[PDB]
DNA sequence: TGGAGAATCCCGGTGCCGAGGCCGCTCAATTGGTCGTAGACAGCTCTAGCACCGCTTAAACGCACGTACGCGCTGTCCCCCGCGTTTTAACCGCCAAGGGGATTACTCCCTAGTCTCCAGGCACGTGTCAGATATATACAT
DNA sequence: ATGTATATATCTGACACGTGCCTGGAGACTAGGGAGTAATCCCCTTGGCGGTTAAAACGCGGGGGACAGCGCGTACGTGCGTTTAAGCGGTGCTAGAGCTGTCTACGACCAATTGAGCGGCCTCGGCACCGGGATTCTCCA
């Protein structure tokens, strides 16, 4: 029940598939780690905002919705799931 | 209860423009959101607009003036456009 | 067989011209449920939450990888380093 | 007609968008103008990217409008792009492009 | 006992190494701690002045002297040390001068050197113008708030040390995280602010001030004396060496200080309390009769 | 002319927390333009808060969240701590 | 009527709670306005006041002054992480740049 | 009209900044930046200003201006 | 008090980047800047009279952002192992920015 | 220059879940009328933006010289990339439980709206305090 | 005897304090509706299992470029002297910013009416999927 260390489930050929998708035609060892660890950041913000808009209405559910108006908040806005 | 959405009006819209094209529920999701997006920006800015002035009502200056601020150069320019020839075709009639 | 460098071109290629998730669904969500737990325990997901989640994730990180290639190319070289990312992210005002 | 909508020249609800205007606290009071001029500019709006996005699916050998097609719309025109910059269009991929230095020599 | 030499910067203008050791002859230094005793007796606002020659006795050598790490540093290549700063035992005038803050005679004391042996004694340090530093004191950058240390922090050069502020603020203003950066001044380095301001206070106010173990040749440190005979007082230089105000100099000795203080405090009737270890003592002890 | 601003609550706290410090009149306008550009915020984030539950008003519980999505670090956790202690001692009166 | 005690003292603040409460009421951000949602704003705004002041007071004492001036604010935000990024937008007037100093462009020393 | 932003002051910028060294060809495309920027700034604020049918460009219309590109400018009221 | 030909290349550089870091003064002469922001107004509004606290605000505004263009520009430059920010540097700050 | 291939564009067959149309109707949009006031319009004034000039002089501009840096070429080596076999766990299909989201009554406490009373807050005046500059005196060379 | 440094005095500016004036805030009050609170229903999330199997992991070899070093040209830094227009302090003028006064066109609101957009209903097809035939840079030669 208490997740761990699953940020190693992002896997090297999915990390790869994202910089071929960025333009990226060559990728150093070491960028695999790094970019680990910005995703972490980026979803501990995200599910911050997420979380204190769940808990604010009363919920325990974290309802799509609460995702768009996070992503929102921090200028990211979400098309394609309401709002 | 039911819901709200854009969703008649938009595949309206696309017929008219497009008479031969469908379109996907998600992106009429996507459009739906476009749609409330802008018009949130644009009712936000009139607001503020509105409340710099002291004035306390939104007329059709606030919005113009708002689009203006919002969109683009030939996108605000066509928007205002047709916002004006709306509005004088409404209150002729 | 391939000289080296140039199935990258078409995995760019490939990759770009398709929209699916490049992230596999089960260990993001696992991760997202974790990244959770710390905050409130004991929540519940929605699908489209966490299909919003990678989508936004996924948007971010191709970003910051289109950014990191640029900066990388700015410093006359074909391979992306993590200095080329601190670059992308303090030139962008994060962290 | 009897509706707003219809004595305007416009497909979108003139109703509706009065009715979010007045309950969505912006101002005590709302023009009988603006709904109108709203209406208007979202119609417009909806019309210049429907119209890309269907040009980017006749194109793409496609009779439908999918996400991927309005991505593609977007990103492919300067001012929706400038206008959409924060947006992130779920399952619209991304413009295909390849830098300049990195094509075999 | 680590030198102040190459730790300030390689840049070092001293031109003084050849400095006899001229000593007084036994009657005349009596006669003159005598005329000093005399003096310092009915004078009110007295005011210290402490140098690198007090902590000699300690074992920590001086700057300038022939033994002085400067000195040695320039003729040849011999820098000798016998002591360090963490078992670094007081000198005799170091109590002598705390009781004569606490009998209240002491109006203030101005030092200049670095061991902090002062502030190790349980000299209020209200009282002390710490103008170049002390080792066992690290002040936090953010809020320019002290701390005692018994351990030296281990930096030169107003540096952050790797400790984060540790006290707090009222009205639940957050608790503060500074650097905690080190207090000994490199070469062309300002001077902390409102300790040099009471140190000039002081010696504005002080009409009798002598100067200690110094050879007065730094920058204000060997300045305040000066101030303090002009608008009216007197100036006693006790030192070996022939300072830079000697032809200023109202008085002049020629002997060590743990001597001169300790006839002073025979003269005087005074009695000396005997060191301790880091005893901090900060507010003001109540005069004595 | 009748001008509005917050020179003097703001000259109040600091000398409640600072004795002896004055401020200069350009230091006061950017403290004033300060407090007003967090009320705006603060207010803005819970009137959207109250719109997306579907409630008509604004109460200490949608500032606290405002103030929890807003505000980053220890500060959210202190400025949660005054508000609570402030809303309670009020109640208490 | 009975003594008029203002909000403000009941509460403990500062900062003016009636004058905050007519804010909300009059900006139109809700048809209905809290009677807790003043007070706890007022507080919010005080408690933010007070720490950038604070800051700033520390700021002019280092910088050797006893007034504040937008420098000693801009130079109490940019050092405090928290208050940066929440200031990470604004440009406060006449409060000039932090005195960074990039490591490579420092030079060499160790000559002679 | 633009020259009068002179190449001592994009020096002094830069100094500022924290530049160390400036190749020759700096000038033109900061001229051209700040020149972007002050359009921008000037449009909103121009347009602002013509909305409260005003002959003047009130500072608070500039504070406004830059409030809603994001450049919140503290200092002036508001 | 402080605790007490030409120039190599880099030294006086290395001295105005400590005076002009620690002052606060605007860095453009003020007339100048008012006949460049009356010039740029002319093209949308003529006759248009602008409020001595306006130029001003303008003139904050537009001497922080250079000097926040400059401050990444320089980190770029850095980042390429030179010292000499380049015009490449500041397209390079701004495309990352997302300005350009 | 030429020649064999992995991967890619494209033709033919086609069937299912999603796009598209039907329709009853029920709550929301529409028409007509009443009333208070927010704002349209006109006046007055006097604040401040604007225009111009003379003198100071701080800064801008042009040139000269040299060195510190940029840039390019060349040579390791080492660190990715591409491919093939193992294996590891995602993916899908289906099924069960039950928590928790969604809707519905009752109601009751809280906040909008009014009115009256009056101290807190602002505009202005002022004097006082602090800081900066200039002059005079004293000391040193 | 002259030059420089420090100290004191005076002047100017800015601001904290003081004062009267007024209007926006506090106390007391009532009415009604927003949202607590409990009950009920059932949609969707969690959880599990099992099979095929797509993608991750690991190893191995080679070859591409990252990086360091060295050498050459020249572009910028620094300095100096000559220019020039910014800065400051004057007046002098007037466009229009801000306030006030008056009145009416318009938005809020309400009663009564009806129609159109939504939930659930079914029907039909666009393209994902499959088979093979022809085509483009890669790599080698
Ligand atoms: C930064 O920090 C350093 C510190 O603050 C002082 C150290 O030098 P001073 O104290 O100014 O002078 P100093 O070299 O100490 O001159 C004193 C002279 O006295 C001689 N001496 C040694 N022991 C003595 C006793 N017991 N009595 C009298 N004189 C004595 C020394 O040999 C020396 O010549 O400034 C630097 S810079
Ligand atoms: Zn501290």
């Amino acid at each position: 029940k208490v997740l761990r260390d699953n940020i190693q489930g992002i896997t090297k050929p999915a990390i790869r598939r994202l910089a071929r998708r960025g333009g990226v035609k060559r990728i150093s060892g070491l960028i695999y780690e790094e970019t680990r660890g910005v995703l972490k950041v980026f979803l501990e913000n995200v599910i911050r905002d997420a979380v204190t808009y769940t808990e604010h209405a009363k919920r325990k559910t974290v309802t799509a919705m609460d995702v768009v108006y996070a992503l929102k908040r921090q200028g990211r806005t979400l098309y394609g799931f309401g709002g | 209860t039911r819901k709200e959405s854009y969703a008649i009006y938009v595949y309206k819209v696309l017929k008219q423009v497009h008479p031969d094209t469908g379109i996907s529920s998600k992106a009429m999701s996507i459009m739906n959101s476009f749609v409330n997006d802008v018009f949130e920006r644009i009712a936000g800015e009139a607001s503020r607009l509105a409340h710099y002035n002291k004035r306390s009502t939104i007329t059709s200056r606030e919005i113009q003036t708002a689009v203006r601020l919002l969109l683009p150069g030939e996108l605000a320019k066509h928007a205002v456009s047709e916002g004006t020839k709306a509005v004088t075709k409404y209150t002729s009639a | 067989r391939y000289r080296p460098g140039t199935v990258a071109l078409r995995e760019i290629r490939r990759y770009q011209k398709s929209t699916e998730l490049l992230i596999r669904k089960l260990p993001f969500q696992r991760l997202v449920r974790e990244i959770a737990q710390d905050f409130k325990t004991d929540l519940r997901f929605q699908s489209s939450a966490v299909m919003a989640l990678q989508e936004a994730s996924e948007a971010y990180l191709v970003a910051l990888f289109e950014d990191t290639n640029l900066a990388a190319i700015h410093a006359k070289r074909v391979t992306i380093m993590p200095k080329d990312i601190q670059l992308a992210r303090r030139i962008r005002g994060e962290r | 007609a009897k509706t707003r909508s219809s004595r305007a020249g416009l497909q979108f609800p003139v109703g509706r968008v009065h009715r979010l205007l007045r309950k969505g606290n912006y101002a005590e009071r709302v023009g009988a103008g603006a709904p109108v001029y709203l209406a208007a500019v979202l119609e417009y709006l909806t019309a210049e990217i429907l119209e890309l996005a269907g040009n980017a699916a006749r194109d793409n050998k496609k009779t439908r409008i999918i996400p991927r097609h309005l991505q593609l719309a977007v990103r492919n025109d300067e001012e929706l792009n400038k206008l959409l910059g924060r947006v992130t269009i779920a399952q619209g991929g991304v413009l295909p492009n390849i830098q300049s230095v990195l094509l075999p020599k | 006992s680590v030198n102040y030499a190459a730790g300030l910067s390689p840049y070092a203008d001293k031109g003084k190494c050849g400095l006899p050791e001229i000593f007084d002859p036994p009657e005349e230094l009596e006669r003159k701690v005598w005329e000093l005793a005399r003096l310092v007796w009915q004078s009110s606002s007295v005011v210290f002045h402490t140098g690198a020659g007090i902590s000699t006795a300690s074992g920590i050598p001086d700057f300038r002297g022939p033994h002085g790490v400067w000195t040695m540093e320039e003729r040849g290549l011999a820098p000798k040390f016998d002591t360090t700063f963490e078992s670094a035992r007081p000198t005799q005038t170091h109590m002598a001068l705390v009781q004569l803050e606490r009998v209240g005679l002491l109006r203030f004391l101005v030092s200049q050197n670095v061991d902090g042996l002062h502030v190790r004694s349980g000299f209020p340090r209200d009282k002390l113008a710490e103008l170049h530093g002390n080792m066992f004191v690290e002040e936090c950058a953010k809020c320019k708030t002290q701390y005692v240390r018994d351990t030296v922090v281990g930096t030169m050069g107003l540096k952050a040390t790797g400790r984060l502020c540790t006290v707090a603020k009222a009205r639940g203003l957050r608790a503060c995280r500074g650097e905690l950066r080190d207090t000994i001044l490199d070469w062309e380095d300002s001077l902390p602010d409102r300790d040099l301001a009471l140190a000039d206070e002081a010696s504005r106010n002080a009409d009798l001030s002598i100067t200690l173990g110094t050879s007065l040749q730094i920058r204000p440190s060997g300045n305040l004396p000066l101030a303090t005979k002009r608008r009216g007082g007197r100036l006693v230089i006790v030192n070996l060496q022939p300072t830079k105000h000697d032809r200023h100099a109202d008085l002049r000795i020629h002997g060590y200080v743990d001597e001169v203080m300790t006839r002073l405090m025979k003269h005087l009737g005074l009695e000396i309390p005997a060191w301790d270890g880091p005893r901090v003592l900060e507010r003001a002890l109540p005069p004595l009769p």
